């Protein structure tokens, strides 16, 4: 104990330098020695290893004899440390994993690598998945052997807890990936063969589903006109809507394909053939031809898409309603400590939610006699959910070990996140929750009250409200505000309870799940937070927030509206919190999970780094290559630290919580966001 | 419209070009408003 | 208008007074309803009571519905009377749901003696040990206009609900909102804020010696934060020339500071 | 109890195990629409909130088989009110029906000839 | 019409630039300007013209004849145009952009090429001119003041709060001191050049003055040099003097009621040729015309149907 402590206090008063490692290293490892069953001890060590090797190369960057002395004990003890867990292990293994992708080619690395794989569990691993498919195309020869050893041995073992992933990356576009996943999934189909082919199926199935023949049309053309038209980008848009005409040209397989390909199939032909045409001898007065080609079909696409609400399985997919029994579990729901719930049956009839997307709302069957709704997403990515998902249960962890986070029921509420390819996936469906747009809405159509009647006012006030300058527009808010008595959740989650106790528990509940996800939210950067992205659960008062499209303060740095809040802290929802104001439950919760998220910053800056430093991930957010990526994990690095709003101090957590809420409730900011973000509210 | 690239490369005759430096009017003068109380 | 003669009798005395009066309210109440359903579950709720409790409050309201101006403000009158007047917890836990399902409707609370009688119901709650509808009526009391009385029974009723945090957004509103050091040392008292309320009671004491409860607040502040040299050497000094009526109360803060410096003989 | 022995007998044993915190406690450790119904939550008007509330109130009673003794008031006053709504009484079928025949199954004696008999009135 | 030693225009959220005359209150001519609003206008020092600048344009309309239209537009930048002004004998115009910059005109149909860009890392709030038209001060969303002088390349930076914005900033025409105020009412008074000789651009800090709690629209000194006008969004506007820089005179159009709430600011003012009469323009849709003696108003123009944040007044050199 007194060498941990020893070590901790010179690294606190003196940093790390070239004549401080050794000496902490020495303590450290005298720690080890003197106890070597301390979990403690063992992360110390395996953490300044870890330290000594990442100041080592950032070093010589602006040999590899060091980085080689440093890095293998630093495997060494990751994988010593990992063992002594067995409980929580996430920090150790996504450190095991970052050395085992930079440096685990070397010779030297790779033993104790190969070594580490067969000694610790193979549990710990399932916690992993994700960031070890995501490289499962590297070029190096011993670390991809190694990892595909790996995913053969987690599929062996728990063959359902890496099959949906697997068939996922099976179905990709590189060469690479998608032949090393195939070459797995057909390892895999040794001990179990049904399961693989009926995995292979439902996914191939409800892909179909998820993105009908005509949209997937309607979105090509549309894309294909913007790049054709405003960058004159011909050879763009052929690879756009090539894989369009090559998947028309195998075949209807359904009674909606064939009536596409009935309706729509005689046009994409000629104005293939006048592409072609085009392609062969320059000449626009081929592609002329062609694109009124494709204009026409896009117009007669277009106006039937309002009309699509409802899909039939006969019509859509006749293999989806013909399983009535499966030995694929239900997505997103399994652990190896608990009896597998399979896929019984499918609903026959889908409900398309009217939007700008059409999510439909798919709901299977269980075999244990229970539904389980989920909502089947097109056009979108699921990659990013699911990370911050990972992310949101991390920190529930984190939460739920700490004294005084526990006894205030303090965690975030998640949902299951299932991607299925590139462009679709699988989102599952909270109950009970109704969106606070969808509640002001009917609050106020109820009251007799107008809807828009501070943008009303605004605009009556000024016509030209948006083109006005900072002060004009705050002048105009605050006249919106002032002449406005917004009250409407307050009164309105009164009027929904049935008694003051159940009213009373409710608010305490919201308040306390508001404030511990506006703190998350700007550690991790969540933007775009309108009333149409906030939920209230109507039986415990929590708030559930989605759409995790606009993270790590990409919303902050666009071109048109950059808005400059935090987090999401209006007049309506402080006025529905207390009678005093934010400074009671709402300060204090957010102190607490600042500071918890302050003691335990390795954990949640391990997953960040590894969350942005995938190369199939970080394209959102560059909107050299790796000098971006950089300058946003230093910034987290500085929102843990205290030290976001100015380089010269160290904030301790009342001042940064504080400026943090002066920043958040500020006229000046909210008079700035866009309209649609609903700054009165 | 506007267009760049103007006076981007003279520093001796932009030194004298539009910077007369044109300093006078230091003697103030009492007057008796003449508009204002015409005005009033 | 023919439940007069049960409302505004005039005559309960005694509990089981009260008890009968509320049963015969009930039971007179459901037997004419100008509704259907509730005259046919009359007959029934003669033979059972607890239905004619469940069914207190669809008949209220739709008697209440047909009665005139007058006829509802003897109605008014006589239930104020029987607030005011009992102290046991079932005609006043049925009194309470009556008037929150009245204020739930569309038609508004019932009036009280003035603005539905928030300081009234908010006041009959706390003493019924339902702090949910106390703290709702407070905070309908503050809504109106805020003053110090309003918030150190904020702080009151928020402390016996489990809600320090609550009572601390008090106090810190209590001080920036405020702004003259009205704050007496109870509230910082209540809230556990012992080191901030020795302070208040040096600042109060330090310009001029007052009568008691000025220094007993001290002495509790100097026991609960630990302090028993400093609570033994107050106490000493002033518990000859001082009255009875004082020593009653610190002669256990006495006992207390004399046992955790082990002067036993003065413990004694 | 009463007995000031026991009692104090008791206040010794819970200082003999000791002085539990809360949270340890609370550790060691459908029926919302009643709720619903009886504040009229859902904003019924009342002209139709009686007929809901009366129902909710005879199903307390007939539900449990401690209290059979006003089981005939009780299908009575129910008779009464599906036959005086009208054609509007369909709503309180999910709630009233099952709750009618798992009477009807556990019951027993010369009740039973006449509950069928109210049965036949409710089809 | 502008054949008159005097003049006074404003302009506002009405689509509408009005003139008139402190005759009666009675408007003469009332110039159509649509899809934008009106930051800032100001009067040609030939009095031929005026130019009013707002969101991406600055229009020009003739006072000589009775045109409703903008004459000259001129085009170009991205974003709004905070203020606006032309050199003493309309040879160059000072525009501070919204965005980032605060850049020159030439006002010859010639290829002159005067215009120069300079280019801060805030969105610019005002530019003032020098009084011996060669320097000029900038002021931007981040406390910072440019003092940029036109004769060389190379500009000072002077920051006396971060995290606040300045909102004006103006110089005596004697050149005796130099005042901005920023959005929280502190009024900063740094000492200006005094070495007339070779522009040393000294600064030194004199004094603030802590007034305006709430924001600070607009800080105006005296053609005499001998007064000093800022008006708050509290609906003040507060007239100080330059001996010891204490409270000469307050004016405010608060009814007294709570039943207003803030019912409309005082955007802008200007003094006269003597400094006793001002005019200040309000957010009542209309604007008034005060004495800095008596304190009450001395006449009130109310022809317009929205705001008025900006508003012209000129008179003769004699006064
Ligand atoms: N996870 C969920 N659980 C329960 N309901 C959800 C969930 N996710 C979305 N919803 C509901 O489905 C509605 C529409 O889904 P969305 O995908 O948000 O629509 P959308 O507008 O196309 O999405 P974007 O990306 O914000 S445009 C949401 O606004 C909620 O009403």
């Amino acid at each position: 104990r007194c060498f941990l402590k020893l070590g901790e206090w010179q690294l606190n008063l003196q940093g790390i330098n070239e004549s401080t490692i050794p000496k902490v290293l020495q303590y450290y490892s005298a720690a080890t020695e003197h106890d070597r069953s301390w979990y403690k001890a063992w992360h110390a060590w395996a953490v300044m290893n870890f330290e000594a090797v990442l100041h080592y190369k950032h070093q010589n960057q602006a040999l590899s004899k060091t980085l080689l002395m440093y890095t293998v004990p630093a495997v060494q003890g990751f994988f010593r440390s990992i063992s002594l867990s067995r409980g929580n292990n996430l920090q150790d293994t996504l450190r095991v994993l970052t050395l085992w992708f930079d440096y685990g080619h070397w010779p030297d690395v790779n033993e104790a690598l190969v070594e580490g794989v067969k000694a610790i569990q193979i549990d710990t691993w399932l916690q992993v998945i994700p960031q070890l498919i995501a490289r499962i195309d590297t070029p190096r020869p011993l670390v991809g052997r190694l990892i595909h050893q790996l995913l053969t041995d987690i599929g062996r073992y728990h063959p359902q807890a890496l099959i949906y992933p697997l068939t996922v990356a099976s179905k990709s576009t590189t060469t690479a990936r998608h032949n090393a996943a195939n070459k797995i999934l057909k390892n895999m189909c040794e001990h179990s063969n049904t399961l693989v082919q009926q995995a292979m199926m439902v996914s191939e199935e409800l892909i179909r589903v998820a993105i009908l023949w005509h949209e997937m049309w309607h979105e090509g053309l549309e894309e294909a006109s913007r790049l054709y038209f405003g960058e004159r980008n011909v050879k763009g848009m052929f690879e756009v809507l090539e894989p369009l005409h090559a998947m028309m040209e195998r075949g209807p397989q359904t009674l909606k394909e064939t009536s596409f390909n009935q309706a729509y199939g005689r046009d994409l032909m000629e104005a293939q053939e006048w592409c072609r045409k085009y392609m062969k001898s320059g000449n626009v007065k081929d592609l002329t031809q062609a694109w009124d080609l494709y204009y026409h079909v896009f117009r007669r696409i277009s106006k039937q898409l309002p009309q699509l609400t409802s899909l039939e399985l006969q019509y859509v997919s006749p293999k989806l309603l013909m399983c009535r029994d499966l030995e694929l579990a239900v997505p997103g729901t399994y652990d190896p400590n608990q009896p597998i719930i399979r896929i019984q049956s499918i609903a026959p009839s889908l409900q398309v939610i009217t939007s700008k997307q059409r999510p439909r709302k798919l709901t299977l069957m269980g075999s244990n006699g229970h539904e389980f709704v989920f909502l089947l997403k097109g056009h979108e990515d699921l990659r990013q959910d699911e990370r911050v998902m990972q992310l949101f249960g991390l920190v529930n962890t984190l939460l739920a070990n700490d004294p005084t986070s526990l006894r205030k029921n303090l965690s975030i509420q998640r949902y299951a996140v299932i991607p299925l390819s590139t462009n679709s996936g699988l989102i599952g469906w909270v109950p009970h929750c109704d969106t606070l747009h969808a509640l002001i809405r009917d609050y106020r159509e109820k009251k007799k009250i107008l809807l828009n009647i501070e943008h009303r006012i605004m605009l009556r006030m000024a016509p030209d409200y948006d083109h006005l300058t900072l002060m004009q527009k705050v002048e105009v808010f605050e006249h919106a505000v002032n002449n406005t008595a917004g009250d409407d959740l307050a009164k309105l989650l009164w009027l929904k309870s049935p008694s003051s106790e159940v009213w009373f528990d409710r608010r305490t509940n919201y308040t306390r799940s508001l404030a511990v996800m506006s703190m998350v939210g700007y550690i991790l950067g969540l933007g775009d937070r309108h009333p149409s992205n906030l939920m209230l659960d109507r039986l415990s008062g929590k708030i559930l927030h989605i759409d995790f499209g606009d993270c790590f303060e990409v919303a902050m740095t666009r071109e048109k509206f950059p808005e400059k809040i935090p987090f999401r802290l209006t007049r309506m929802l402080t006025n529905a919190m207390e009678v005093t104001g934010l400074d009671g439950n709402y300060r204090i919760t957010c102190h607490t999970v600042m500071e918890v998220l302050r003691e335990h910053k390795d954990s949640v800056m391990a997953v960040l780094e590894a969350f942005v430093y995938d190369p199939l991930l970080n394209w959102r957010l560059m909107d050299a290559l790796n000098k971006k990526a950089i300058q946003i994990i230093n910034r987290v690095r500085d929102k843990l630290t205290g030290r976001d709003f100015s380089h010269d101090d160290t904030l301790d957590v009342p001042t940064q919580v504080e400026l943090l809420i002066k920043q958040a409730t500020s006229h000046e900011n909210l008079c700035q966001c866009y309209i649609g973000w609903c700054p009165f509210w | 419209q506007w267009k760049e690239r103007n006076s981007k490369q003279s520093a001796q005759e932009l030194k004298s070009l539009f910077e007369k430096k044109s300093l006078k009017e230091k003697p103030p003068i009492s007057g008796k408003q003449s508009i204002l109380s015409v005005r009033l | 208008i023919n439940l007069q003669k049960a409302w505004g009798a005039a005559r309960r005395v005694s509990k089981d007074d009260w008890l009968e009066w509320l049963r015969r309210l009930s039971l007179e109440l459901l037997k004419d309803s100008s509704s259907p359903s509730l005259r046919s579950c009359w007959a029934l709720a003669q033979a059972y009571n607890p239905m004619a409790r469940d069914l207190f409050n669809a008949a209220f309201v739709s008697c209440w519905s047909e009665l005139n101006e007058d006829q509802q403000d003897e109605l008014i009158r006589s239930i104020e009377l029987a607030l005011t007047s009992q102290d046991i917890a079932e005609v006043t836990q049925t009194l309470l749901n009556l008037a929150e399902f009245m204020e739930h409707s569309d038609k508004g609370p019932l009036p009280l003696r003035d603005d539905n009688g928030i300081v009234l119901l908010g006041e009959r709650a706390a003493k019924c040990r339902a702090y949910a509808k106390a703290l709702h009526y407070k905070e309908l009391e503050f809504q109106k206009g805020p003053t110090p009385a309003i918030l150190e029974s904020l702080i009151s009723i928020n402390n016996k609900l489990q809600q320090p945090e609550a009572a601390a957004g008090v106090l810190e509103y209590a001080m920036k909102h405020f702004g003259e050091l009205e704050i007496q040392a109870t509230w910082y008292e209540k809230l556990h804020e012992w080191e901030d309320a020795l302070v208040a009671y040096d600042k109060k004491m330090d310009t001029n010696k007052d009568d008691p409860e000025l220094m007993l607040g001290r002495m509790r502040c100097l026991e609960a934060l630990g302090e028993w040299g400093q609570l033994h050497q107050q106490c000493c000094e002033k518990w000859t020339l001082v009255n009875d009526e004082t020593q009653a109360k610190m002669a256990r803060m006495a006992a207390a500071a004399a046992w955790g410096l082990g002067q036993w003989d003065s413990m004694e | 109890e009463q007995n000031q022995g026991t009692r104090r007998e008791a206040i010794r044993v819970l200082g003999l195990l000791g002085a539990l915190d809360p949270y340890k406690h609370k550790v060691n450790i459908s029926d919302y629409s009643t709720s619903e119904m009886l504040v009229n939550m859902g904003n019924l008007p009342l002209d139709e909130f009686y007929p809901a509330v009366s129902m909710v109130a005879l199903m307390r009673i007939f539900r449990d088989q401690s209290l059979s003794h006003h089981h005939t008031m009780v299908v009575q006053a129910i008779t009464f009110i599906f036959k005086s709504l009208g054609l509007k009484c369909v709503q309180f079928l999910p709630q009233v029906m099952p709750t009618f025949l798992n009477v009807i199954r556990v019951c027993d004696g010369a009740i039973r000839e006449f509950l069928f008999q109210q049965l036949g009135m409710l089809v | 019409v502008g054949s008159d030693p005097v003049i006074l225009a404003t302009a506002g959220y009405d689509h509408t630039v009005r003139f008139w005359q402190a005759h009666s209150g009675i408007c003469t001519r009332t110039v159509q300007h649509q899809d934008s609003q009106v930051n800032a206008l100001e009067v040609t020092p030939d009095r031929s013209m005026i130019a009013a600048a707002g969101y991406q344009h600055i229009r020009m309309y003739d006072l000589n004849s009775n045109n409703p239209n903008p004459i000259i537009s001129y085009d170009g930048v991205n974003k709004n145009i905070a203020s606006v002004g032309f050199h003493e004998d309309g040879r160059w115009m000072y525009t501070g952009g919204e965005d980032c910059t605060a850049r020159i005109w030439d006002l010859r149909s010639r290829n002159l090429q005067c215009q120069r860009i300079f280019q801060v890392n805030a969105p610019i709030n005002c530019v003032c001119l020098h009084p011996n038209q060669a320097e000029l001060i900038v002021g931007d969303q981040s406390g910072a003041i440019h003092i940029w002088d036109l004769k060389t390349d190379h500009n000072e930076q002077l920051i006396p709060e971060p995290e606040v914005s300045i909102t004006s900033a103006h110089i005596d025409p004697d050149a005796s001191y130099m005042a901005a105020v920023n959005s929280t009412g502190n009024c900063y008074v740094w000492n200006l050049t005094g070495g007339i000789g070779d522009e040393v651009t000294q600064l030194i800090p004199k004094t603030k003055i802590p007034a305006h709690t709430r924001y600070a629209l607009q800080c105006r000194f005296s053609p005499d040099s001998t007064l000093l006008a800022t008006c708050s969004a509290d609906q003040t506007c507060k007239i100080w003097r330059t001996s010891n820089f204490s409270l000469m005179t307050e004016l405010s159009i608060k009814s007294g009621n709570p039943g207003e709430s803030s019912r409309g600011w005082m955007w802008g003012c200007a003094f006269s040729g003597d400094s006793q009469y001002i005019v200040t323009a309000s957010s009542d849709n209309l604007a008034r015309l005060w004495c800095v003696e008596t304190g009450e108003i001395k006449r009130e123009y109310g022809g317009h149907q929205k705001a008025v944040v900006c508003l012209a007044f000129n008179d003769s050199v004699l006064g």
